[PDB]
């Protein structure tokens, strides 16, 4: 239940969540309709567990590549702009928020990594990753250090990772392969190499977060950052003569972070969906309204046309683009959330040692690919062959064929007429279910198999 | 955590 | 994966593909859309198997008979046609492709066979079934034979086997029921048994196909065919002075042809759903459209009202039409591909001696030979998802795999003949020996077949399969 | 596991198993030593089932042919009788328990089938098969019948079979040619079709079985049947004025039973093996030990040469001895146990009409039937593995098990009778469908088979199926 | 390639090998024979390594439980002494060297861990693990501490796991059951957790092995140590005041230590054999012979019953026998080496924090029960039955029948007289093997497959 | 490790 007759609206912390509640004050002074911006932590994670119940906010803003799986999860209403609003924004971000077909969010900004540097203690930036240990070296017998930026997030590794070969998931022939995962090949094994040596030499910890990297920065301590746009306001505040530049190589090769579009999707249970669309599209879609969310944090390169011509112009925009061709942009699939909860895990084992890098991106390689439950798919598709088999071969124009669906379950050849109940799977998806209960499904009179199965006493086991 | 993947499951489920 | 920007549409050799494409010509011409007009064998059958994963072509066109399957497997997107365009097409044809309550194909055309006649050599074609042995006879005497066509289609042979009571699915409470098949019953054995009995006093061969009897048509060879509109175009060509006529009688009783109408379908999965629209409303189904078609193979009588009214008064067209009213249009329910698998068999089976009437019937009844091809196929399946099974297993907690080697890999895939092709490296050439059994013929496995996997880790699409030969 | 310190020894139920109990005594009261006598059904085909896994009795009895088969898979020890011991039994008798030159077995009594006859019925049996449905005419007009002996096992069956040129597999080079079966030909036909065309007179019953016929001679209702020295015993015991004598004749040739020596093994998993030696050699193969043998079930003509030349003059004996001759020594090579299974299935298919002679023939000729049991089989070993497969998947790498709940399970097994009992907690009392099929004859599956997993995560030895009935 | 006309021994390092040296003189003075002991280290390992090949010692000494293991690769030679020899030992330690009926060595003494502890720092020792904490905190305020042993090898730490309710292979029905392994129930994780936590809480160091720990209490560092009677001398050399006594108690129940019987086994490929037979019987296992020994390091209970007699007399001996009866022998079945170094990456990985209990446990679960190997066999299995299924349905008393052989290779129903080729198996018990040679068995013109499988051809896939 | 591992196999695939 979202409160009909307001706008309740989630974006994260690291945004310019005051820029956008003022223009959320424009909007109320307008037509008279509170806008309430909220930044909950877990953002991208707190979302699809409300908004599955028909609970939440009206409005969500997040990268793209989480938007596959609110849209599968059929939590996001499907946006109805005109020719007319779309020729106002770029047609690659657009790209971004098409998830089979259709629409599903405002394309707002495009965000890549650059390497931020202190110019004072830094006049000349390593081009190369190979070059920060001595570097560093250095700068610690000054009492400072080289590079301090977040561990704790695989977004921040990622563009070493990917820089010698490293990928999320292949593209082939239109469609992104999801079975085809590139986290355990030797450039991303050379890449998490090199990360945890730094960390073994001490050139970084791995303790080191958003917060310590951000503050040690911007007070000085450290020559240089990785960080977005966002990040470019506060460091304008600090004394910090900075430069934003292009990310440095490894092994000759351009890092390769991933590109982001930030995205504003509206929840599909909200009975607000109008005057939310009038909010995103005549008022925060603006060059006024994109502007005040900007002088807050910056966005990076906008995806409104009138707005970016200018934007442009700024240098540190400039190399914001340069990593964004370098890198690619991320997939939209529902796998991405798996695929950085992987890449996480890896990471963080890694670095603190409680794995070396061939176990830790193996563990990634086998959680990233869904390889369990894809081995658990043969063994199943398998048995319903069988248990075919055995029944032909003991014997009819009349049957619905045997099937087996989508969770698992292996619906025996059937008598029209028949209402059919198997066993609840033993296992999906992560969870397992009691089994002493049943699923349910009719085989038509026609012969054909009803179309929607009943899987409604299926419940999972949990704690005690 | 697993929680809210019986949660997405329990989603699926009720789709399908 | 079905390219964004232009229509490939898949159509039967037998029909007018070229007339088609001139069509597609003119689509070009207006919008810059290229049309590629592809007649594959076997297109039904292969239709479901490219579709089901996502490729093939955005539209399919074939008898409606097999659209009601498709559409149960979900392969089909549902047409949106207007009122006025509605009203321009005969609702007896809009019935035919609908499924579900729901418009699942563009009409075309109908078609029935028709007896198709010799005039210099049969001035008076026979008007009975059984007075064809005679006249074979009285023809032999002169170097020529009575009738010939296609015997491997039990379309072809259908309405000979429905004439004295043989049928599909009992229809009544306007539902057709699937528990009622009429294709052992007596009529189907008597029309069954005139048509074995015609081979073993060798006025047919059990072996004629449709391109041989064909070509003993057009050639002046044999006084009589059996075959479709689709079909006068090439005797036109040649020099046969034909006429078109209702099909003979048995033991008095019309032949009672299968009516089947020939329906253009948009894949499910086409990203081009609406230029396939424009393509098939505004330049298809117009006169211009179907008299390009038409003007290379008939197509008989078309769904559009405006160019029927000038079809309607060929004979040939009269005859097709009389013929199709004594006959049944076809079923679109999805068991009509195992019923038509069935009574291939049983009729190819009754026809070389390799079973009694009886026995193919039976077998027809009890749905005897799809089941065993299941049977195998499962066990095929099984198999295969076994060895992708022991690859997984090996693959993700197995000993440490090289890190010199390879990271790229083709999976271990079933193909549509029955060969499981192993986990194999980009690039790989892959060899397999050739299956044991296929599609009721047994091969040589000491030979073998060959199948890419390609630089990128997926399996090539074509299989190389000139060397498996049989015994 | 079998327990030291003790045997257990396995013999059929027609055998005179109580006076091998009274040598058992005998042995216990010299040593201490415990001897339990059992004599489960089928005990054939179960003990290849039993001791193939370790479990099993020390000693098991079966006529020879058997025996070559369990030497073959590993389940015999090899004896070690001395020369002295050797020189004690007929040569021919060590031979029939010779596998891959290897002693296997001990060689206990010769056995072939003769004709019983009531001589107060029948004076003077007949010599020949073909007189027997006359005679049965004659014998109803008294109330009385010709003829009864068991239908359901081939061993009776086969004299008659061979009679006129039928064999298992040719013998020469000093070696069987298992490629060269002769249960097909001309000769096996004609006997078949003789005991067949019996059933269809109403001169036999096809549902006669070993108790049905042992009851109705030695009840007063038949004059004569078919059976061994085993038998003589219980018609003792009755009334009857019998005699024993030459089989008749088919088409003027002999009945050709096939020869059976009682044989004694021992299992190589017995960690008994010097007092199983010590029994059989000391104790069970002596005039003492065969005698109290003998006189509980006659046991033909004994192994051992000084208590044969008592026997020897029984005439009784030397009618066995004469049937014995004009029939063969079974091989005892492993295909035995196939043929025997071949037989048994066209014996019972042509007796109750659901083959003809012909094709129950030639299926046993292409050994069809055990092929298609071996398939389903197959397929039920497979998904059964495939289960146990899926268990230790989710076993090892699922997701966390619940901390609180059994640590001890019965693991997925597959029974004798063709039901695979899934993954299950220490203490359970586990219930699955009853079978389809089991042994040609189908079952209602709605009703439930049971099998606890006893308290240590074993299953449990036994298996109620009281409740699966067929239809 | 033995020396043939001399007598190479191997025993420990912590074993009386001076002793058993002066027993060699001995012989050699009596026969002429030179007799050589070594105490190579990875003893137990280094053995199968070489006497597999036809080289190595003449005698090996080891606790029982890896002969088992010795015997089934075939490198034990089988002794025979007679009913008179056999009389001198006691029957318990026959049986331990007793594999399918075969003896495989000379039993010579049972081992078992005691407590032993330094009474001037602890006049009473704890009965119960639970109250050691608290007794080091006292011990370390005093600059001592209260417990040191070996965490390097599962044998120190198994007492403590095993006590309320771990335990290796389930005994049922004669059979040792190699599928039932109770490393991961409630009572291994409860010991593990608690050893973890005594380390987590300082009480003891993940690093302490052996020689740091038997260091430490014979300086008078620490108040108890955990060890064998080979370890008893050591500490009366040393000042210490020691007593030996029962193992402390977890949650109310006895510590269950592995009792270990010390053997001589004879390798296989010796021409010594006689030689062997002859110094083990006549000269060790006599009362001057086990003495020698003895007086260098204590044996424990010795196996002959001549000498035990004496020996039973002492108290330390008493305790060593107490905490015998209250754990089991060892099995000596070919899966202890299996078992142990399932149960040694356990320990060290939860030690260290590398692992959780509960993580860790279960791997060596997984690891002991070899579930990874029992999980492909079910698949070769059902892949064997699928192919024959397949071939029957297509279709003759002269065939081979399918089998799966002992390795997993499926040999298909063949001709008689066909040489059958398959390849190599893509994987064998932990190890990979090259597929693109064959293995090969003749089908025989008798319709029985031959005995032996040549497996020649099957080359292993090893560094680089 | 798995050196020793081979070589346990390699003895017992040549007793089969
Ligand atoms: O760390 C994995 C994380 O990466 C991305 O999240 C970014 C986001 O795109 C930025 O806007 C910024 O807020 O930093 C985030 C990383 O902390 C993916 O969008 C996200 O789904 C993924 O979990
Ligand atoms: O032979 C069975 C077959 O009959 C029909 O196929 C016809 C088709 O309708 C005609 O357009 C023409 O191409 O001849 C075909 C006979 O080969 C059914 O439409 C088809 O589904 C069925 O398999
Ligand atoms: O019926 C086939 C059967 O024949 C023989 O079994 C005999 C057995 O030899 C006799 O001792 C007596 O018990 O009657 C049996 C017939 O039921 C073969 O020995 C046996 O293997 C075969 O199955
Ligand atoms: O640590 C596992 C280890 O335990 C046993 O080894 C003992 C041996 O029994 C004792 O004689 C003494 O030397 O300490 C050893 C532990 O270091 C098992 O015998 C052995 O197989 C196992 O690996």
């Amino acid at each position: 239940k979202i409160e009909e007759g307001k706008l309740v609206i989630w974006i994260n912390g690291d945004k310019g969540y005051n820029g956008l509640a003022e223009v959320g004050k424009k909007f109320e002074k307008d037509t008279g309709i509170k806008v309430t911006v909220e930044h909950p932590d877990k953002l991208e994670e707190k979302f699809p567990q409300v908004a599955a119940t028909g609970d939440g906010p009206d409005i969500i803003f997040w990268a793209h590549d989480r938007f596959g799986g609110y849209a599968q999860s059929g939590l996001l209403a499907e946006i109805t702009p005109d020719k007319a609003f779309q020729d106002k924004l770029y047609p690659f971000t657009w790209d971004a928020v098409r998830y089979n077909g259709k629409l599903i969010a405002y394309p707002i900004a495009v965000e890549a990594l650059s390497l931020i540097y202190n110019k004072d203690l830094l006049p000349n930036p390593p081009k190369t990753w190979e070059e920060i240990p001595a570097l560093d070296k250095e700068l610690k017998a000054k009492g400072k250090s080289a590079l301090m930026f977040n561990l704790q997030e695989p977004y921040f590794t990622w563009p070493l990772i990917a820089a010698d070969g490293g990928y999320a998931f292949k593209y082939e022939n239109g469609k992104y392969d999801i079975k085809d995962v590139g986290v355990d090949n030797a450039g991303a094994k050379a890449g998490l190499t090199f990360l945890v040596d730094l960390i073994k030499n001490k050139h970084m910890n791995a303790d080191t977060d958003y917060s310590i990297a951000e503050a040690a920065f911007n007070k000085g301590e450290t020559a240089m950052t990785i960080n977005g746009p966002w990040a470019w306001s506060n460091i304008d505040t600090s004394k910090v003569n900075y430069g934003v530049t292009v990310l440095p190589t490894f092994k000759g090769q351009p890092s390769k972070p991933f590109v982001g579009v930030l995205s504003a999707g509206i929840n599909a249970a909200s009975p607000n969906k109008e005057l939310a669309k009038e909010f995103l599209e005549n008022y925060l879609l603006t060059d006024e309204g994109l502007e005040a969310v900007n002088k807050d944090k910056p966005l990076g390169a906008v995806a409104l046309k009138s707005y970016e011509e200018e934007l442009a112009k700024d240098p540190r925009i400039a190399a914001t683009m340069e990593n964004a061709q370098k890198g690619e942009i991320m997939p939209n699939i529902p796998q991405m959330s798996a695929f950085w909860y992987a890449v996480r895990t890896a990471v963080i084992n890694a670095a603190s040692g409680r794995q070396t890098v061939d176990e830790a991106l193996k563990d990634a390689q086998t959680n990233a690919a869904a390889e369990f439950a894809a081995l658990l798919h043969s063994l199943l598709e398998a048995n319903c062959s069988l248990a075919l088999a055995e029944e032909l071969l003991l014997d009819p124009y009349s049957y619905c064929n045997t099937t087996l669906d989508q969770i698992g379950t292996c619906w025996p050849r059937s008598a029209a007429g028949a209402l059919v109940e198997r066993p609840c799977p033993e296992y999906f998806n992560g969870v397992k279910y009691n089994t002493t209960r049943n699923a349910y499904r009719e085989c038509l009179e026609n012969g054909t198999w009803a179309s929607k199965i009943n899987y409604s006493q299926c419940e999972p086991i949990l704690d005690d | 955590n697993l929680r809210a993947q019986a949660a997405a499951n329990a989603h699926l489920m009720a789709q399908i």
